[PDB]
């Protein structure tokens, strides 16, 4: 909901003292959409061995 | 694939001729899945010559067949009167048997 939220589940309690008192979370950028570029070509023969 | 052959074939007796099949298809098994047929007008076709380095027994030794690349050739040695009948060519190679156009051997 709000970092003083996120910071009382950080510190398992709900009362915070002065300062940061521990390091909150690691933001990370996710991603939007998919490139799946693998080669172009045709089928393969199979019926040669099976 | 399908296989071609000649339309007819001409020769005189006592020569020898050679009749074409190209178009065999091969697998991870060999390059010989190659066999020929006689069928003589009003009757059942014969198997003349198959794994062209052998022959059948009961056949004489006048038929004989060979291969170079995707090309097969049958060799006939000796042409009499009872040799007039259609030769087919069959490839048996990727578990599917086809037969050609067929040739017509007149002596």
């Amino acid at each position: 909901l709000d970092p003083l939220s996120e910071t009382k589940c950080t510190l398992k309690s709900f009362t915070v003292e002065k300062g940061i008192y521990q390091t909150s979370n690691f933001r990370v950028q996710p991603t939007e959409s998919i490139v799946r570029f693998p080669n172009i070509t045709n089928l393969c023969p199979f019926h040669e061995v099976f | 694939s399908a296989l071609t052959q000649p339309p007819s074939a001409s020769g005189s007796p006592g020569q020898s001729v050679t009749i074409s099949c190209t178009g065999a298809s091969s697998d991870v098994g060999g390059y010989n899945y190659v066999s020929w047929y006689q069928q003589h007008p009003g009757k059942a076709p014969k198997l003349m010559i198959y794994e062209v380095n052998k022959r059948p027994s009961g056949v004489p030794d006048r038929f004989s067949g060979s291969k170079s690349g995707n090309t097969a050739s049958l060799t006939i040695s000796g042409l009499q009167a009872d040799d007039e009948a259609d030769y087919y060519c069959c490839s048996y190679a990727l578990s599917r048997v086809v037969f050609g156009g067929g040739t017509m051997l007149t002596v």
